[PDB]
């Protein structure tokens, strides 16, 4: 969303992302600051970012949440917005996915992958050779 | 006593065995 | 090393990375103690002596032991 | 070992291979 | 495409999610514990097995098990 | 599916080179596979099975067609001292000419064969290149019909059921009956129809073996009832092996001691041994049930045994069918029986020699002692990884109730922690006095160091028959009851065997014996603590109860709870293997040393050396390595530079080994990840593409690459060493 | 400082300093003198200088010399 | 074979070319000067240990050999050592339990366990000294094992 | 590798006794110059030939440093 999002203020580096990023997944990161603050690139250096909107792309979900985790922690930003976009041009909106950070109880979200009662319950793998099940399912 | 035959087979089989059977394995794995 | 090893255990003394076999001479080392040899009167006007024997010029010996004489390099 | 009994010897092997090759194709 | 598995011994704590670094858990109502959340895992594609939520869980035996299952470009961390 | 793995969707879908190594790895997990299925499970062990003993007749045939066409075997029967055996011609491009004329055994450039081969065919009767070329091509037969089974077996019309596959009782009455039994009847009769003869200068042949019988007397003394015509003229203690000189007509003699001559067990004997072994065989193949109506059931049996107080609790009840529907539990027996024969077969070799001048060829005996031995140290680490992967896999606690296996992982605990202390006392105690000898001995006091005489092992030695010591018990004792029975039977030569102080039977044994067997005793206890301690906690522990939950092999569970590195099953087994290693290796290390000794005719090194490990270290390692490291030099090369670069080559490997043993994935995924970024970011070079993405060897890969090159330099070093040692000190 | 002055103090009690001075050459350096328990006394090598004792190569003689040192006393 | 080593050749000639090795370096020294005193005591001290090993016996090489069986003849030899030897790591082993019982007994353990109490260490150390009499009545008391512990899954 | 280097070049080399008249002899007469060219050379008259002091100064003031040998191998 927003391609044309003014980008932060960085000199290159070598660690950005490589050719695979442009025919497979690459993430973006664009968040609003107020401040021209300098911050710690995910790829190894340092940038300062463009009071106003910041846009960057990335080879990684885990690079830009990192990135995301050191603009909540070293600076008070908080409206950080981590979307994917794929070789065929259509973006995907991955974090927060709702508005509202994930450690952070919201209504409407739906549990997946639950296992009843403790693992001390889990069927041995005996019980379940030869089939397509596994210990954890019940 | 067949004297060429190991000089026509360790060639062979150091040599053209080992470069056919890799290539053909490649091309296998790869496809 | 590893072909020098090779080549022993072939028999086949005469390819190795040797004096006698191919060889490899640190020319610019032996060029360096060359000039050394020749800086205490080309270009240490006021030096006596090589620095260091080690670089060339004649071996020390005290007590019917040798001190320090020229260690030459080879391959 | 005459020649013609390597030869022979050879010629066994082959058909052990192909065999070896048939086994394990099925496999 | 690890499986990561919540179980009912979980307390709510949101440890694992604050320690995930991939957005791959979250927390949801839930009437099992007073805190009246729960840990899930709705982003499993997305993790790496790193097991950072195993340590941050603080239950006597972990509440989230991840499972190293399928291995895949993001599982494997890979940036090239 | 379409990708390389073609049995496992979840490693096709791996984009990283990491598929082709876990593919290569898990191509023999059948049970892992996705679409797999008990009955396709065992068509195909089946078929695998077929397959093997092929790979295994191709082998031995083409051992038999390198001797006959490229070696000497018929200029070596002549003069089995004299000359020494050819295994293969030696082809090489690069060797120079300095290499070919060391290497020249006079006609031709080959090898030595040091796997005793040439003895052993030489007594069983083989006497001509022809016959060995024979027996080639039946080998390649056989190897063909075994192939052509493997095929028929895997179609669907001959695919045998599961029902059939676990019919125990057939399986088990027709092995010890058919497989054991009429097999060893088999070898008896070859022996006396073959062997015998051909020792007594009489080679009989296909051509007359239906012509001359094997004993003047024909079969009538057999059907008659009066066998001991058949031992009435052994041989005359002076025959000469392939000649006719005092040579006698008994086929099925009970001597005691080994052919003077030869210093091998007599031919007559052995057949006797077999005959012996081949009725017991038959006769024990008729204990379970068939279709006939007499036998038994190994399921009544097992259940029937329960002590009534209850001290083993349900007893077996049950282990039948854990057994029967377990392949793992059955391979994991299998293994730790082959392992145990396997080790029992170099000890009675060594002590024993079967084959005639086996004896006089030292590095022979000592290549194929270490060559066994090895093979049993990982043959037992093997059922013991089996035993693992069975408690995790195929081991349910439910069907197995108070049962004698569960049991023992209801007290797995006291197991462990009882191993642990006999491991350490043996530790602890054994180093201590070896380091204590060693301490005194270099301050110049030998005479303070602490020598404990095997006062225990030396009695066994007397009440076996040995005056050295003299116990006089038993056997040692001419008026024992024993000594007086056997007095007129095998007692005579079997003394004159044991106390001959030359041969390898019933060694001399001293301080320096005690020392090292307990240090024996001290690589054994670590090594079954290690794989006993791998297989208990192998369903889980109080670091993580849920292992079982992630199979056998895993890398770990990561740094949470303290750290979890090699908390799997699979490493217990890959930590074992070291242990293995520097058991299997004392072991040999012994064998070597005492037998050096013993060769040389200098018993004194070994009784005043081996009491510090200092001596050890020099009159062993550093002494016996001079011809060994000397086998090419400035000034030349020896027949043995082979060994020396051998030698050099496993020491390469061994530290390679340590690479991936020490350093572990992490340093190499960013160095990959570098040199990816140098490749896609280089001119004319960005045309090549990778397929599959480069990543750093898994941390379980890793483990079981830097344990292969461990081993494979661990092996090739004390071969090498071996070889060339025993060479060059006797040749 | 602590180590320093040991190395001197083993000079001055516990060293042939002033045999060696006598007969560089001939007397082998030597400053520790191991105590006679359990047979570990003949580790004193016959260094020379009367004393004997274990040979050091940590260039104390040397360096001692060179700084003037010519008793024990200094 | 074992023989008494007084009358086995191999020992005197080893302790006379220990001897030997001594009196070589000796000869190089003075009557009364620092060091030939320092051989001399070791030459006495020789003689002193071949004369008191002489009752061992030892094979061919003359090396004294321990015989371990148990025979009474040679009780001083293993036996003896061996119950000295059982009794001092037993005293060990029980004090170190008592000490541990009692630190279990404190507020907080752990601190007592990193510093020791010197008072109480010190009186269960000095205490034990019939620890073969203490490790039974403990054991009869019902007071030395104990009945349940961890155990994890599969006990 | 480098410490390896300087002791077996210095005793090939450089370190000797001379004889009268300038006779120069060294501890390992030129062996360096055909020897240290190989592994084996290295295994041979570098770590074998040069450790039978370290072995066999059992008995003598050097058994110290020979039981260190072992020592630190353990
Ligand atoms: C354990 C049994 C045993 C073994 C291991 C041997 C081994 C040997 N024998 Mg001997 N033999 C035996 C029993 C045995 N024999 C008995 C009981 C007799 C008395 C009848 C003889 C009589 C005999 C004579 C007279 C001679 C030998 C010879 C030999 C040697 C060479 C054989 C050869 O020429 O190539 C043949 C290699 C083969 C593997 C033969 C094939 C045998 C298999 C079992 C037949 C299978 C056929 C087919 C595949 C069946 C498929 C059906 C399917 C449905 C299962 C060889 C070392 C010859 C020799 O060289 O002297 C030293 C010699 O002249 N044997
Ligand atoms: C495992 C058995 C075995 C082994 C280890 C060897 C080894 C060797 N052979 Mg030999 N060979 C064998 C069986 C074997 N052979 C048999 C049964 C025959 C009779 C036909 C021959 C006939 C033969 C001839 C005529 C010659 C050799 C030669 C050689 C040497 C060079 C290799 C070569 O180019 O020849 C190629 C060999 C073949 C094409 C025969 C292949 C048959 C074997 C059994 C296949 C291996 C299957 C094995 C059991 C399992 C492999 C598992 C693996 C893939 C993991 C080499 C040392 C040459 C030589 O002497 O050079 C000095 C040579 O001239 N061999
Ligand atoms: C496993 C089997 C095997 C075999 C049969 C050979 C055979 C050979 N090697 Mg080789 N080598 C091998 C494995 C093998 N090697 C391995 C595994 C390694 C890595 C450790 C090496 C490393 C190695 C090196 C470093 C060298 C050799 C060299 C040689 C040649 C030396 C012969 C010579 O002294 O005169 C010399 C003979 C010639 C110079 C004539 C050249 C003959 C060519 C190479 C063969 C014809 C090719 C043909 C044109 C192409 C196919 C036909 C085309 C019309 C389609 C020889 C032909 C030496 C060499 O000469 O390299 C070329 C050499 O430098 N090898
Ligand atoms: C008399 C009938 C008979 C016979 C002869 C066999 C024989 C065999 N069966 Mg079989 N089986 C039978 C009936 C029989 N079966 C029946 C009725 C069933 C159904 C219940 C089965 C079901 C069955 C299955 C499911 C399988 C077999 C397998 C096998 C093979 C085992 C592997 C092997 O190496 O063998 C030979 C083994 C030995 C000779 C013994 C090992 C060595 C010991 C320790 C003795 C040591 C000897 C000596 C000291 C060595 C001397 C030195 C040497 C150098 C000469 C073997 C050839 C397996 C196989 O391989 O499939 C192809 C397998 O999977 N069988
Ligand atoms: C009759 C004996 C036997 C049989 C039938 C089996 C069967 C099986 N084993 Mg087992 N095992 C055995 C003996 C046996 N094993 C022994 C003796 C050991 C100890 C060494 C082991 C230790 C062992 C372990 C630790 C494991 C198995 C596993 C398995 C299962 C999967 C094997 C696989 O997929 O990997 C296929 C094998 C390979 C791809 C070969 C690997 C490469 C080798 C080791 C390199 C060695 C060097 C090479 C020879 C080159 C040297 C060259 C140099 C000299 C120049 C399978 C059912 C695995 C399992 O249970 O799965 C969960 C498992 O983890 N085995
Ligand atoms: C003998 C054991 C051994 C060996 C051979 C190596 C070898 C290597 N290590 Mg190493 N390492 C070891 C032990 C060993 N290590 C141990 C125990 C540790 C734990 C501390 C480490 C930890 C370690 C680290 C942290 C690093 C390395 C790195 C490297 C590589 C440096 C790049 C290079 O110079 O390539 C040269 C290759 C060799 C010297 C190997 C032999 C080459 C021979 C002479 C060529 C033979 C070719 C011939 C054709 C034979 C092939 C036949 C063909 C048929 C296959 C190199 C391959 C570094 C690296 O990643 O690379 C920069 C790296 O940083 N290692
Ligand atoms: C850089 C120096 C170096 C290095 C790193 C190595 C490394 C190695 N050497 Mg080696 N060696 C070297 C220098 C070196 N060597 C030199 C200069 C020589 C003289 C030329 C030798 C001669 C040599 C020989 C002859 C042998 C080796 C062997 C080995 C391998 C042993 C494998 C193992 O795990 O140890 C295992 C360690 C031991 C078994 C202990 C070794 C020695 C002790 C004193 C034996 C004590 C035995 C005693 C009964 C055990 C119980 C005592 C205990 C209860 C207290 C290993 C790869 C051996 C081998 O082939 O691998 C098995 C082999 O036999 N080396
Ligand atoms: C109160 C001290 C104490 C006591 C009574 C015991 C008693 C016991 N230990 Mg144990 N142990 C101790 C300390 C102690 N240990 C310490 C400090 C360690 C860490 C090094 C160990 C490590 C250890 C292992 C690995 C094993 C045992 C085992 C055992 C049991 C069998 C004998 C044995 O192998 O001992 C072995 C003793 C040692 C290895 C070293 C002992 C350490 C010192 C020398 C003694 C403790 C001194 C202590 C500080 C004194 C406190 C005095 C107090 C008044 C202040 C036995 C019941 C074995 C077992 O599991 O049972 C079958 C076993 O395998 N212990
Ligand atoms: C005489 C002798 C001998 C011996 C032998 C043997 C064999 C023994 C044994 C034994 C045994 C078979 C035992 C068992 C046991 C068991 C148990 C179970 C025990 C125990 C105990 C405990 C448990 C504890 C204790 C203690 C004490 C008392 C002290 C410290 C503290 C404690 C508490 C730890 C011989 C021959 C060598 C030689 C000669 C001499
Ligand atoms: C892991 C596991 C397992 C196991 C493992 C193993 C590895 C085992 C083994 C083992 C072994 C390895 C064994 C051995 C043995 C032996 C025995 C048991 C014996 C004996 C005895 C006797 C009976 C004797 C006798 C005699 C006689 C006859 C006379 C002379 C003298 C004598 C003494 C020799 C199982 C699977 C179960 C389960 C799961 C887990
Ligand atoms: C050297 C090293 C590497 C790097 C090693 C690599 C990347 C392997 C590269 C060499 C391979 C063996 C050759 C691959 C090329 C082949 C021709 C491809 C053939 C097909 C195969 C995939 C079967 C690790 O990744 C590693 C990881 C964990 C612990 C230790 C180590 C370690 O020591
Ligand atoms: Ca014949
Ligand atoms: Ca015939």
């Amino acid at each position: 969303l927003n391609l044309k999002m003014p980008s932060p203020s960085f000199l290159g580096s070598t660690g950005g992302w490589l050719r695979c990023a442009e025919t497979e997944e690459k993430y973006a990161m664009t968040w609003s600051s107020d401040q021209q603050h300098i911050f710690e690139m995910p790829t190894g250096g340092a940038a300062v970012m463009n009071s106003g909107d910041n846009l960057l792309y990335l080879a990684r979900k885990e690079q830009a949440l990192a990135l995301a985790t050191q603009l909540r922690t070293q600076f008070k930003i908080q409206d950080y917005k981590i979307y994917r976009i794929f070789p065929s041009g259509e973006v995907q909106y991955l974090h927060p996915k709702d508005g509202v950070l994930p450690y952070q109880v919201n209504k409407g979200r739906e549990q997946v992958g639950r296992v009843k009662s403790t693992i001390g319950k889990n069927v041995n793998p005996a019980q379940v050779k030869f089939t397509s099940k596994a210990t954890y399912d019940r | 006593s067949a004297s060429y035959l190991p000089s026509i087979l360790v060639p062979t089989v150091g040599l053209i065995l080992p470069f056919a059977s890799m290539a053909i394995l490649f091309i296998a794995i790869e496809k | 090393y590893i072909h020098n090893d090779t080549m022993r255990a072939l028999g086949r003394a005469q390819d190795m990375f040797s004096d006698t076999a191919i060889q490899l001479q640190p020319v610019f080392a032996q060029w360096i103690q060359q000039i050394h040899t020749l800086a205490p009167g080309n270009t240490a006007v006021n030096a006596l002596a090589t620095a260091s024997y080690a670089f060339g010029a004649d071996t020390v010996t005290v007590g019917s032991k040798i001190a320090m004489m020229p260690i030459k390099l080879g391959t | 070992i005459t020649d013609n009994q390597v030869f022979v010897a050879l010629i066994m092997a082959l058909v052990c291979g192909y065999l070896a090759v048939k086994l394990a194709k099925q496999l | 495409a690890h499986t990561v598995k919540i179980y009912d011994n979980c307390i709510g704590c949101t440890q694992c999610v604050r320690a995930c670094p991939l957005d791959v858990l979250e927390m949801v109502p839930w009437d099992g514990c007073k805190a009246g959340q729960m840990a899930s895992a709705p982003r499993t594609e997305d993790c790496v097995g790193c097991k950072r939520c195993e340590t941050a869980c603080p239950t006597d035996f972990l509440s989230i098990r991840v499972y190293l299952g399928g291995e895949t470009t993001r599982s494997m961390g890979l940036a090239y | 599916a379409t990708k390389f793995p073609k049995f496992s969707q979840a490693l096709a879908s791996d984009p990283t080179t990491r598929r082709i190594w876990y593919g290569i790895a898990t191509a023999h997990d059948f049970e892992s596979h996705d679409g797999m299925t008990e009955e396709n499970l065992y068509q195909k062990i089946f078929a695998s099975h077929f397959g093997h003993l092929a790979i295994i007749f191709l082998w031995t045939s083409g051992n038999l067609f390198h001797v006959a066409w490229q070696g000497n075997f018929e200029q070596w029967v002549a003069n089995p001292l004299k000359t020494k055996p050819l295994a293969h011609a030696i082809w090489d491009p690069h060797f120079g000419q300095a290499a070919l004329k060391a290497f020249t055994r006079g006609d031709t450039v080959a090898n030595i064969s040091y796997s005793g081969v040439y003895h052993w065919w030489y007594t069983i009767g083989i006497r001509n290149n022809v016959e060995l070329y024979t027996g080639a091509l039946g080998l390649l037969v056989l190897s063909a019909v075994f192939l052509l089974a493997g095929w028929l077996h895997i179609q669907p019309k001959f695919k045998p059921s599961l029902s059939w596959f676990k019919n125990n009782e057939s399986r088990l009455n027709h092995h010890l009956a058919g497989l054991f039994g009429v097999s060893s009847l088999a070898w008896t009769g070859h022996l006396v129809h073959v062997a015998i003869p051909a020792s007594r200068g009489q080679h009989v042949g296909w051509d007359n073996f239906i012509m001359t019988p094997p004993h003047p007397a024909g079969l009538q003394p057999f059907f008659t009832g009066n066998w001991s015509v058949y031992a009435q003229s052994p041989d005359s203690m002076q025959h000469v092996f392939g000649t006719s000189q005092g040579a006698g007509t008994a086929i099925l003699t009970f001597l005691g001691g080994f052919h003077p001559q030869t210093q091998s067990l007599w031919l007559t004997d052995m057949a006797h041994h077999h005959l012996a072994i081949a009725v017991i065989f038959i006769v024990a193949g008729h204990m379970y049930r068939t279709n006939f109506g007499i036998g038994h059931n190994l399921k009544t049996i097992l259940e029937a045994h329960r002590p009534p107080s209850g001290r083993l609790g349900k007893g077996h009840i049950g282990i039948y069918q854990t057994l029967t529907n377990s392949l793992h539990f059955q391979l994991g027996l299998a293994l730790a029986s082959l392992s145990v024969v396997t080790s029992l077969v170099a000890q009675h070799m060594y002590a024993m020699p079967p084959y005639a001048y086996m004896a006089f060829d030292y590095v022979t005996q000592s290549a194929l002692y270490t060559h066994h031995q090895y093979i049993a140290g990982l043959l037992i680490v093997g059922a013991f990884a089996h035993g693992a992967i069975f408690f995790i896999r195929d081991y349910d606690p439910e069907q197995n109730q108070d049962n004698v296996l569960a049991r023992m992982l209801a007290h797995k605990e006291a197991v462990i922690s009882h191993l642990s202390w006999v491991s350490l006392f043996l530790g602890f105690h054994t180093l201590g006095l070896y380091v204590h000898n060693d301490v005194v001995v270099a301050f110049g006091n030998p005479e303070k160091q602490i020598l404990i005489e095997p006062i225990f092992a030396q009695w066994i030695q007397a009440t076996s028959g040995k005056m050295l010591y003299g116990f006089q018990v038993l056997l040692s004792s001419s008026t024992s009851n024993a000594s007086v029975a056997a007095q007129q039977l095998w007692l005579p030569g079997w003394l004159e065997a044991v106390n001959n102080e030359s041969n390898s039977l019933f060694l001399t044994i001293g301080p320096g014996d005690f020392l090292v067997h307990h240090a024996i005793a001290l690589g054994l206890h670590t090594t079954t603590l290690i794989l006993v301690k791998g297989a208990l906690d192998a369903r889980g522990s109080k670091l993580m109860p849920d292992k079982k939950d992630f199979g056998y092999s895993f890398p770990c569970d990561g740094p949470g709870r303290g750290g979890t590195c090699d908390i799997s099953a699979w490493d217990a087994f890959y930590l074992a293997m070291f242990w293995m290693l520097n058991t299997i290796g004392w072991v040999t290390f012994y064998w070597h040393w005492k037998h050096l000794s013993l060769w040389q005719g200098n018993v004194a090194q070994f009784n005043e050396s081996s009491t510090y490990l200092m001596g050890w270290l020099r009159d062993y390692l550093w002494l016996n390595s001079s011809p060994l490291i000397n086998g090419y030099n400035p000034y030349g090369m020896n027949s043995l530079a082979v060994w020396s670069w051998m030698f050099l080559f496993a020491h390469l490997v061994w530290a390679t080994g340590f690479m991936f043993l020490i350093s572990w994935r992490g340093y190499w995924q960013e160095l990959i990840e570098t040199l990816a970024w140098a490749h896609e970011r280089t001119p004319l070079a960005n045309l090549i593409r990778w397929k599959d993405k480069p990543v750093a060897l898994s941390i379980v890969q890793a483990r079981l690459v830097g344990l292969v090159h461990f081993t494979v330099g661990y092996i090739l070093t004390y071969a090498a060493f071996v070889i060339a040692s025993t060479a060059g000190k006797f040749s | 400082f602590i180590w320093l002055s040991g190395m001197y103090f083993h000079g001055a009690r516990f060293s042939n300093y002033v045999a060696w001075l006598s007969n560089p050459t001939g007397i082998k350096p030597s400053a520790q003198v191991v105590w006679p328990i359990v047979g570990q006394q003949i580790l004193n090598a016959d260094v020379g200088g009367g004393m004997q004792g274990i040979q050091i190569t940590s260039g104390l003689f040397q360096l001692w010399r060179a700084s003037g040192i010519v008793n024990e006393l200094q | 074979v074992l023989t008494p080593c007084q009358q086995s050749e191999a020992f005197h000639k080893r302790e006379i070319n220990e001897v030997r090795t001594l009196e070589n370096r000796q000869a190089n020294y003075e009557a009364n000067s620092p060091s030939y005193l320092a051989l001399q005591s070791q030459i006495d001290q020789v003689h002193k240990r071949f004369d008191k090993y002489g009752t061992l016996l030892c094979g061919q090489d003359g090396l004294p050999h321990l015989i371990t069986d148990g025979d009474w003849r040679h009780a001083r030899e293993f036996t003896i050592p061996a119950l000295l030897f059982l009794y001092i790591t037993g005293w060990i082993g029980w004090v170190g339990r008592s000490y541990l019982k009692y630190t279990k007994e404190t507020k907080n353990p752990t601190e007592q366990e990193i510093i020791l109490d010197v008072p109480m260490a010190l009186k269960y150390m000095l205490s034990g000294f019939l620890w073969p009499l203490s490790a039974w009545q403990e054991y009869r008391s019902g007071q030395l094992l104990a009945k349940e512990d961890e155990i994890t899954v599969s006990p | 590798i480098v410490i390896f280097h300087f002791s077996w070049k210095m005793q090939s080399d450089v370190w000797g006794t001379v004889t009268s008249n300038g006779a120069i002899s060294h501890i390992t007469g030129g062996n360096f110059a055909q020897s240290a060219i190989t592994i084996n050379g290295w295994l041979r008259d570098f770590l074998w030939a040069q450790a039978s002091q370290v072995i066999q100064s059992y008995g003598s003031s050097l058994s110290a440093y020979g039981l260190m040998f072992l020592g630190a191998h353990f």
